[PDB]
C-alpha cells in the first residue's frame, strides 16, 4: 500500500534527510504525466468486461482441456470462479496503475495466490497465459487513439506491461 | 434492505459496507479496525485511553491475533464485564451478547434457554466462546470482518421477528448501549417468552414519539379482538400509541404514554384531541377489520 | 348504576365488560357502548320524547343538569338529523366531558 | 498513510469494485494540489534552517524557565538544545513530507500516533511545540493557496498536540 | 415449529394422558392422506417461479402506482426485494402444507412481517392482495389434473386456502 | 405552539439571561416586516379554495391511478377526504406563516400524519407531490402584485417555501 | 450513494478524525467536475426524448424478433413498447442523475443493485439495454471532457449489465 | 446522507421528471459558491480545538454546578466524555456544512442523542447552551478575514447558524 | 391491591387447600405487631410535609442544576409539580406500609412512572436520590421515640426501608 509520493517519502525518511531536488523534478514530471497515466487507465477501465470475456474466450479456445470434463475450469461454478479470479487480477492491475506503484498489486494478490493455485490444483500456466493475453489486449485497447488528443502514453505502455508481467510471473 | 425509511429508521447511518482486514494490512489500518471493534463490542460506549488494553491490542497489529480473536479478547476482558454483564439481568446480558457478537436479536425463548444454561454450567467465558464460535457467526461474516448488524437484509436466514426486535435493541447511531430508556430491564424477554413483537419506534429528531414504552402492567397485543365489537362501529380499527400527554395535569392523566384502539371513522377527532394534549404519536398501525 | 339505574342480568353486555377487563376498550367507549346499547335505547329512547331523552342523556353522561330548555332544543336536532350514534359521538367529545 | 490516492484505492478495494469517475475526480484534484504544493515544499526546504533556529529562539523566549532550571527534559544544557532543535527540524520535515504527500498521513504516522504518551513519559509540555509551530506558520513566508494549506497542515499538528 | 403428530403429542401431554383412540384414527386417516396432501404440494412446488411472476404480473398490472416513480416497489432494487418477499411467503406456505401445520408459517413470517411492513412504509394492502392472487393461482394450478390418478383432495384445497388466507390476514 | 417572540423568549430563558441587543434589533426588523409577512399571508388566504382545487386538478391529471377504481382516492367519500386533507395542510401552512414559526405546523399535522398515511395505506408520494404543487402555486399566487405597493417580499418567499417543503418532507 | 463528498465524509468518519487537506483536494476536484457536468446534464435533458426514441428504434432494429413473437416480455404489443421506452427513459434519467451527482451512486442504487435478478425473473435479455446504451453513448452529441465522462457512466452501466 | 446535488436528484426522481432549468441555475450558483461555502469551512475546521475549549471554558464558568461535586460533568472521566460529546457535535456540523445539507447532521446525531441525554441524566439545557455558544464563536471566528482574498461569505453565516440552531434544538 | 391477609388468602387459594397452621401463627404475630406497624406509620404520616420539604431542600441544595434555568425543575409550575410528585410517592409509601404489602405501591406508581419520567425528560436519577433521602429521613423520624411507650420499630425499619428502596429502584 504505497503511492509514488509515499514511496519517495518512505525512501527519503529511510535516508533520514529531506527530499533531494532531482526527485522533486521527477515528481513534478510525474504530476505532469499522472493525468496522462490515468486517462488511459480510464480507457482501460471502461472495457474491462470485454477484456476478461475476450481473454477467457481466447484462453478456452486455446486450451480446451480446461473446458473438457475433469478439467479445472470445467464445472459451471468453477468456470464462474475462474472468470472471477481473472476479473480480480485485472482490477488490481488497474489499481496499481492508478496509484502508480506495484506495491498494491503485490499486497493484494501476489504473495498468496501462487500458493492458493498450488493448493487448489489450479494450473498456474493457463492463468499465467490468460493474464498475459489479457495484458496484451489491454495495451492494445489502450494504445489506439479514438477522438482523444494525441498523447504520449508509451512509457505508460512500459509501466502497464510491467504490471501485467509482474502479475503473470507471480502467478506462475 | 431498508432504503426509503432509512432516514427515519436510522439505517442510513449504518448503510456503509463491512470493514475488512487484509492479508498484509498497513499499520494505520489496524487502528481503524480496532476503532470499529471497540465501538461494536462495547455498544458505542467510548473507551478511555487508560482502559485501552493496549497489551492485547498490539498483538492484533502484529498479526498474531485474528480479528475474530480480537473480538473474543475484548469480549472476555474485565472492563467488558463491568460495562455489560455486571449491572444487567442475565437475559439482558444474553440479548446484549447476541447484539454485539452476532448482530441479530435472539429469535425465540428456546434460544435463550441454551445460553442461560451454559452460563450457569461453565461460566461467562465459555458462554462468550459459544456465541462467537457458532456456525451463524462464521457464516454471516468472516473472522477478518468486524461484526455488524444484519437485520434489514433477509440474508436467507432471518425471521421477521429479528428485524422488529433489533430496533428495540438499537436506538440510533448517537445512542450509547449502556444508556437507554429501558435501562436495566431487558426489552426483548417480555416480548420473547410470549413470542410477540411490538411495533418499532424510531429515534427523536426523526420522530418525537420515542417516549412511548410498553409498561410492565399493561401489555397490549396490537390486535383488536373486537374488530370494533367494543368500539361499536363498522369501520376498521387502528392502534394509536401516544408518548407524552402533557397538557392534562396530574389529576387528569395518570400515565403520559398510552395506546388506544380507534376506529378510522373517528380517528381524525382522536388525533386532534390527542394533539391538543401535547401528545406525540409514535406510530399508528392497523389493528383489525 | 350511573347509566341506567339498575342493570338486570339480561341487560348486562358480556361483550362490553369482557373487552373492558383487558384494556382494549376505554371506559368512555364502555359508556358509548352502554349508550348505543339496544336495551338502553328501548328503556329510554323509545319511551321518552325526543327533548326528554336529550335531557335525560345529557344529565347522565355530562353529569350536569341541562342549562335551559333551549339547550335541549338545540341538541335535539342532532339526534334526528344524524342518528343517535352521531348524537352520542357529538355528546361524548365535548369540552366538559373531556375536562 | 492517509494520502488521497491511497485512500481512493482503499475505498475501491473495500467496496470490491473497479475504479470509477469519483477516483478520477480525486486525481485531477490531487494533481491540482501538487502543482503548487511541490514548489512550496521546495521553498520550505530552502528556508528550513533559519525557520528552525527562529522557532527554537521563540520557544526559549516565550518559555524562559526551560533555559534556566536544571533538568534533563529542559534545554538548559547544550545537549537539550541539540536534541530540541533536532525535534524542531523533525516537525518541519514532517510538514514538508505532508506537503509532498498531499495529506496528513506522514505526520500522522511519524509524529502524532505516539506523541501524547511520549510527552507524558518524558515531562515535555506540548505547548512548547505549539509555540514553535505557531512561529513557523507565522514566519514561513509563503503566499496564496500554498500558504493556506501549509497553515492547514501546521494547524492540524497544533490540534493534534492540544 | 410443529407437525401434525407433534401437535397431537403436545396436546396429549398437556392433557397428561395417553393419546385417545379417535385421535389415532384421525392420525391414521392423516397418514393415509398425507401423501395425498403432498403430491399436490409437489405440483405446487414445481411451478413456484411461474406463480410468483404471474402474481407480480397481475399485481403490477392492477396497481400501477407501485411501478410509478415514488412508488414503494418502483426502484429496481426494491422491486427485486418485492419479488423476494413474495417468493419467501410462497415458500413458507409450501413448508406449512408440507408439515401439515400452520405453526411453521406463523413462526417464520407472521408475527414480525406486519410490523416490518409498517416500519418500512410498505403498503400491506398490495402484498395482501398479491398473496391472495398467488394463493388463488396456486390452488388453480394444483387442482387440475395432469397425468395424475384421480383422488379426493377436498381436504387439501380447504387447508391450502386456509394457509393462504392466514398469510394474507397476518400481513394486512 | 410558539411565536417568533415566544421563541426568542424561550431561548433567552434557557440561556437564563435577558435578551441580547442584536436579537432585539432582529425582532424590531421582524416587527417592521411582520405586516410584510402578513400581506403575503392574506393574499395567500383569500385564494385557498382555488389553490386546493387546482392542486388536486393537476395531481389527478398527473396520477390517474388515484382516480382509477381500486385507487386510494377513487371513492367519492375518499376523494372528499383527500380534498379535506389537502385543505387542512394548506390551513396549517397559513397558520405557521401567520405566527412566523414552523412549530405550529409541526405540532398540528407533522408529528402524526406520516404514520397515519402509512396505516391507512395512503401513498405518501402523491400527497407529497400535491403539497409541493400547492406550495408552488401558492408562492406563484402570492408573488404577483394586485393592488399592492411595490415592496420586498423576497424574504417571505424563502420562508413560505421552507414551510411547504417541511410539510412535504414530513409527509413523505 | 457513492458520491465523492459523501464518501469523503465516510472516510473521515470511519477513521474517527476531522477533515484534512485530502477532502479539500477532493472538493476542488469535484467542483472542477461539476462546472462542466451540470451544463452537460442540462444538454442531455434537452435531447432526451429524441435519444429515447432513437435508442428504442435501434433496439428494435438490432433485435427484430422482439417485435414479432407473442410474449409479454417482448415488445410485440403496444404496452410492451410503452413499458419498454419507459425503461429506456429510466436508463437515460439515471445517467443524468449520475451526471449531476458526480458519481455512479444514483445508478448503483436505482438500477444496478437488483437488475440481474429482475432480468432473470422477467426473461429480459440485458443485451437489449446494452444496445440501447451503446446507441445513447454514440448519439448523445456532447463534446470534450463532458462527453468522455458521460461515456464513462454509460460504459459503467454496460459493464454492470454484462 | 444526502448532498445538495443528491437532494435535487431525489426530489426530481420523486417528481419523476427531469431536473427543471431553475433548479439547474440554482445548482450552478451553488457550484459557484460551493468553494465560498468551504474555504470558510476550512477556517472553521482549523480552529476546532480552540473552539471547543473556549466553549467549555465559558460554559463551566457560566454553570459551575457541572464542575461542582455531584454535578454531571464533575468527574474527570465524565468531563473528558463531555468534551468528546462537544467535539463530536462540532465535527458533524462541519460535515453538514461541507456537504451543504443538514441530513448528515440529522442522521449522525440528532434522533438518538436527545434520548441518550435523557437516559444518562445529562442536562440537555447546558449542552444546548454550549452548542449555542460554540456556534456563536464559530461564526465569529469564520467572519473575520486575515490574509485571505475578500469574498461574500454572508450566505454561509445564515446556513451555519441554521445548522448550529438545528443541533441545539435537537439536543434540547 | 392486596393486604397481608389477602396475600395469604390468594396464596392458599392458588394452593387450593386451607391455610396451614404456621401461616396462621405468622398472621397471629402479624396481628400482634400490626399496631406496632400502625404506630410507626402514624408518626411517619404526621410529619409528611416537613419530610417532603426537607427532602427537596437537601436535593436542590445537592443538585443546583435543577434550580438552574433550563433545568427540569426550574420553572415555578414545574417545581410545584415536582413537590407534588414527591408527596405522591411518600403517600403511597404510607399506604403500602399501612396495608403491609408492596402491591399497592406497585399498582399505584411503579409500572408507569418510570416511562412517564423517560417521556417527560425528567431525570430519574435526581428523583431516585430524593426518594432515597426522603426514606432515610422518614426512618430517622420514625425511629426516635418522644412520649411513646417503648416498642420495637426495628422489624418495621426493615419493611419501610424495603418499600422506599423498591420505590427508588422502580423510579431509576
Ligand atoms: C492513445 C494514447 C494516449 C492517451 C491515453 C492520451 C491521453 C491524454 N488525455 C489528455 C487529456 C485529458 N484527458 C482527460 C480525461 C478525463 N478527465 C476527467 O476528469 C474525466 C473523468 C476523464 C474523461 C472521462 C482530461 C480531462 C484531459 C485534459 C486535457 C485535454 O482536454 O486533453 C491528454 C492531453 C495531453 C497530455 O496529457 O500530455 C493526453 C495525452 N494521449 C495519447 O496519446
Ligand atoms: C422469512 C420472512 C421474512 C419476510 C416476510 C421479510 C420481509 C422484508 N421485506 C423487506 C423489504 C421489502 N419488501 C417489499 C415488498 C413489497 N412492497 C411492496 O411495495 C409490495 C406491497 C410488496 C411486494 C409484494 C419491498 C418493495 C421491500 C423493499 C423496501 C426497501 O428496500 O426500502 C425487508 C427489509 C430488508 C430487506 O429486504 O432487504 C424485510 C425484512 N423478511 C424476512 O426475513
Ligand atoms: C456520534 C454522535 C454521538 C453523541 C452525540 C453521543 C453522546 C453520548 N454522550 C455520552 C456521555 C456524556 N456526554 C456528556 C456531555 C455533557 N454532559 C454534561 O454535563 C454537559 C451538559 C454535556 C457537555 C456538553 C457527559 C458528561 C457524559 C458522561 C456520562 C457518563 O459517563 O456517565 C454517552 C454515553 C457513553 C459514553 O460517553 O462514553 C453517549 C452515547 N455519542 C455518540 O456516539
Ligand atoms: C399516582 C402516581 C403518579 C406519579 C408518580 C405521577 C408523575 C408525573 N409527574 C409529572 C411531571 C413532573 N414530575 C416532576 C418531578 C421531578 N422532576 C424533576 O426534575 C425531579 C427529578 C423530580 C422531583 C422529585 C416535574 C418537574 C414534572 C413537571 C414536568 C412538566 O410539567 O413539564 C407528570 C406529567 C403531568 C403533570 O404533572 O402535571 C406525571 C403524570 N403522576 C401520577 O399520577
Ligand atoms: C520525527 C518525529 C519525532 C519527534 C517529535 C520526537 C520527539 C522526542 N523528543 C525526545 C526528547 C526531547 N525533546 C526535547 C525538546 C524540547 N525540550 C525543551 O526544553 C524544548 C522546549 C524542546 C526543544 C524543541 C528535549 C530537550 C529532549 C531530550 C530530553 C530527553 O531525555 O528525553 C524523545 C525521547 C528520545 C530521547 O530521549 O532522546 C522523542 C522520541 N522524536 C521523533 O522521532
Ligand atoms: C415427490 C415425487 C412423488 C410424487 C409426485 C408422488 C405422487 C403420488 N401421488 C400418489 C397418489 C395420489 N395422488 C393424488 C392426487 C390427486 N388426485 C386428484 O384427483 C386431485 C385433483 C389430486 C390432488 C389435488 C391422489 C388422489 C392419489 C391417490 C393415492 C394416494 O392417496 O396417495 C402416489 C401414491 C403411490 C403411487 O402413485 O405409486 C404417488 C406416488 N409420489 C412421489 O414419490
Ligand atoms: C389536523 C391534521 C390532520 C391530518 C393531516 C389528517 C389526515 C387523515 N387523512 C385521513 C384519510 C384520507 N386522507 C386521504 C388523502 C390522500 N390520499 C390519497 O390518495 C392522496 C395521496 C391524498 C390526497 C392529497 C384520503 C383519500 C383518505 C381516506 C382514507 C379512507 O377514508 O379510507 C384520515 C383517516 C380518518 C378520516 O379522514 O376521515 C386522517 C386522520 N387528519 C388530521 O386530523
Ligand atoms: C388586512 C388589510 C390590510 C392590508 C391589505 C394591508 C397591506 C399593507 N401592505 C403594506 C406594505 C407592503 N406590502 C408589500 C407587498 C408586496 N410588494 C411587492 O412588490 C410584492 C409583489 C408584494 C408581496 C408579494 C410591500 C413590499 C410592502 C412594503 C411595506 C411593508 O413592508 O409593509 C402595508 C404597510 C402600511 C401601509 O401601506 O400603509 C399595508 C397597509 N394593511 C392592512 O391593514
Ligand atoms: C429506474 C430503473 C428501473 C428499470 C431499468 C426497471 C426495469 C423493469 N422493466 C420491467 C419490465 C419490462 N421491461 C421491458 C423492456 C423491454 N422489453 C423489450 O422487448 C425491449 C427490448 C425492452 C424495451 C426497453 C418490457 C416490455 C417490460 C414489461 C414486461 C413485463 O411484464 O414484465 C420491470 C417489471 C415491472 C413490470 O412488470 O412492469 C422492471 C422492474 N424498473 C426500474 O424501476
Ligand atoms: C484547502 C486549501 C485551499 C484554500 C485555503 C483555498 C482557498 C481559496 N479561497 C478562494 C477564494 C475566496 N475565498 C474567499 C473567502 C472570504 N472572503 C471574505 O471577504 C470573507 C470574510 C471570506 C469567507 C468568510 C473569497 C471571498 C474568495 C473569492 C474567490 C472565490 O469565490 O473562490 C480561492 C479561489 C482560488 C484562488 O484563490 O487561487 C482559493 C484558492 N483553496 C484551496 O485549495
Ligand atoms: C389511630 C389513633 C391511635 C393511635 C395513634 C394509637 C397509638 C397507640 N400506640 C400504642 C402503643 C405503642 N406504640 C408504640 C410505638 C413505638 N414505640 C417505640 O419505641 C417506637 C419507636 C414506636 C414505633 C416505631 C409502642 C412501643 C407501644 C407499646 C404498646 C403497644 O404495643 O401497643 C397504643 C396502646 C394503647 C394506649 O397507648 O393507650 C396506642 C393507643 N392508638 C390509637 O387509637
Amino acid at each position: 500500500m504505497f503511492d509514488i509520493f509515499t514511496r519517495v517519502v518512505s525512501q527519503a525518511d529511510a535516508r533520514g534527510e529531506f527530499i533531494s531536488s532531482d526527485k522533486l523534478e521527477a515528481l513534478k514530471k510525474v504530476v505532469a504525466e499522472g493525468t496522462k497515466r490515468s486517462d488511459a487507465v480510464s480507457r482501460m477501465t471502461n472495457n474491462a468486461s470485454s477484456i476478461v470475456t475476450n481473454a477467457a474466450r481466447q484462453l478456452f479456445a486455446d486450451q480446451p482441456q480446461l473446458i473438457a470434463p475433469g478439467g479445472n475450469a470445467y464445472t459451471n461454478r468453477r468456470m464462474a470462479a475462474c472468470l472471477r479470479d481473472m476479473e480480480i487480477i485485472l482490477r488490481y492491475v488497474t489499481y496499481a496503475t492508478f496509484t502508480g506503484d506495484a506495491s498494491v498489486l503485490n499486497d493484494r494478490c501476489l504473495n498468496g495466490l501462487r500458493e492458493t493455485y498450488v493448493a487448489l490444483g489450479v494450473p498456474g500456466a493457463s492463468v499465467a497465459a490468460g493474464v498475459r493475453a489479457m495484458g496484451k489486449a489491454a495495451v492494445a485497447i489502450v494504445m489506439d487513439p479514438a477522438g482523444v488528443t494525441s498523447g504520449d502514453c508509451s512509457s505508460l505502455q512500459q509501466e502497464i506491461e510491467l504490471y501485467f508481467e509482474t502479475a503473470a510471473k507471480a502467478v506462475e | 434492505p431498508v432504503t426509503v425509511a432509512a432516514s427515519r429508521l436510522g439505517t442510513a447511518a449504518f448503510d456503509q459496507s463491512p470493514v475488512e482486514l487484509r492479508a498484509n494490512y498497513s499499520r494505520d489500518d489496524a487502528q481503524t479496525v480496532i476503532r470499529a471493534v471497540y465501538r461494536q463490542v462495547l455498544g458505542n460506549d467510548y473507551v478511555m485511553s487508560s482502559e485501552r488494553l493496549t497489551a492485547a491490542e498490539s498483538l492484533f497489529t502484529n498479526g498474531f491475533i485474528s480479528v475474530r480473536d480480537f473480538v473474543r479478547a475484548v469480549a472476555q476482558s474485565e472492563l467488558y464485564k463491568e460495562k455489560f454483564l455486571y449491572n444487567n439481568f442475565q437475559t439482558r446480558v444474553i440479548e446484549l451478547n447476541f447484539k454485539h457478537l452476532l448482530g441479530r436479536a435472539p429469535y425465540d425463548e428456546a434460544e435463550v434457554i441454551e445460553h442461560l444454561d451454559r452460563y450457569q454450567n461453565e461460566g461467562f467465558e465459555a458462554d462468550i466462546n459459544s456465541y462467537i464460535d457458532s456456525a451463524e457467526y462464521t457464516e454471516n461474516f468472516g473472522d477478518n470482518i468486524v461484526p455488524y448488524i444484519r437485520s434489514y437484509v433477509v440474508q436467507t436466514g432471518h425471521r421477521t421477528v429479528g428485524f422488529t426486535r433489533m430496533f428495540s435493541l438499537q436506538r440510533g447511531y448517537a445512542n450509547s448501549d449502556r444508556a437507554q430508556i429501558a435501562g436495566n430491564a431487558s426489552r426483548l424477554a417480555q416480548e420473547l417468552a410470549r413470542n410477540t413483537t411490538s411495533a418499532v419506534v424510531g429515534p427523536s429528531g426523526v420522530n418525537e414519539g420515542w417516549a412511548f414504552r410498553s409498561a410492565a402492567d399493561d401489555y397490549h397485543p396490537g390486535q383488536s379482538l373486537g374488530g370494533s365489537t367494543g368500539l361499536s362501529a363498522d369501520d376498521q380499527v387502528v392502534r394509536v400509541e401516544v408518548a407524552a400527554l402533557s397538557t392534562p395535569r396530574y389529576p387528569r392523566i395518570r400515565r403520559s404514554s398510552r395506546v388506544f384502539f380507534v376506529p378510522v371513522s373517528r380517528l381524525s377527532q382522536k388525533l386532534q384531541e390527542i394533539q391538543r394534549m401535547g401528545g406525540r404519536v409514535a406510530s399508528i398501525s392497523p389493528a383489525g377489520q | 348504576r350511573q347509566i341506567f339505574f339498575h342493570a338486570f342480568k339480561c341487560d348486562r353486555q358480556q361483550l362490553l365488560e369482557s373487552q373492558l377487563r383487558n384494556g382494549q376498550i376505554t371506559v368512555r367507549d364502555f359508556i358509548r357502548g352502554l349508550l348505543l346499547s339496544e336495551t338502553f335505547i328501548d328503556s329510554f329512547y323509545n319511551k321518552n320524547s325526543n327533548y326528554r331523552f336529550v335531557e335525560q342523556c345529557i344529565q347522565r353522561v355530562l353529569g350536569r343538569d341541562p342549562f335551559s330548555e333551549q339547550e335541549k332544543i338545540a341538541w335535539s336536532i342532532v339526534i334526528c338529523t344524524k342518528g343517535l350514534a352521531a348524537f352520542v359521538d357529538q355528546l361524548l367529545n365535548t369540552d366538559e366531558y373531556m375536562e | 498513510m492517509k494520502t488521497p490516492l491511497t485512500e481512493a484505492v482503499a475505498l475501491a478495494d473495500s467496496q470490491g469494485r473497479f475504479l470509477s469517475n469519483t477516483e478520477l475526480q480525486y486525481l485531477y484534484g490531487r494533481l491540482r494540489q501538487g502543482a503548487f504544493a511541490l514548489e512550496a515544499a521546495q521553498t520550505l526546504t530552502a528556508k528550513a534552517d533559519t525557520l528552525v533556529n527562529g522557532a527554537a529562539q521563540a520557544v526559549y523566549s516565550k518559555f524562559p524557565y526551560t533555559t534556566s532550571t536544571p533538568g534533563n527534559n529542559f534545554a538548559a544544557d547544550q545537549r537539550g538544545k541539540d536534541k530540541c532543535a533536532r525535534d524542531i527540524g523533525y516537525y518541519l520535515r514532517m510538514v514538508t513530507y505532508c506537503l509532498v504527500a498531499g495529506g496528513t498521513g506522514p505526520m500522522d504516522e511519524y509524529l502524532i500516533a505516539g506523541v501524547d504518551e511520549i510527552n507524558r513519559t518524558f515531562d515535555l509540555s506540548p505547548s512548547w511545540y505549539v509555540e514553535a509551530l505557531k512561529h513557523i506558520k507565522a514566519n514561513h513566508g509563503l503566499t496564496g493557496d500554498a500558504a493556506t494549506e501549509t497553515n492547514n497542515y501546521i494547524d492540524y499538528a497544533i490540534n493534534a498536540l492540544s
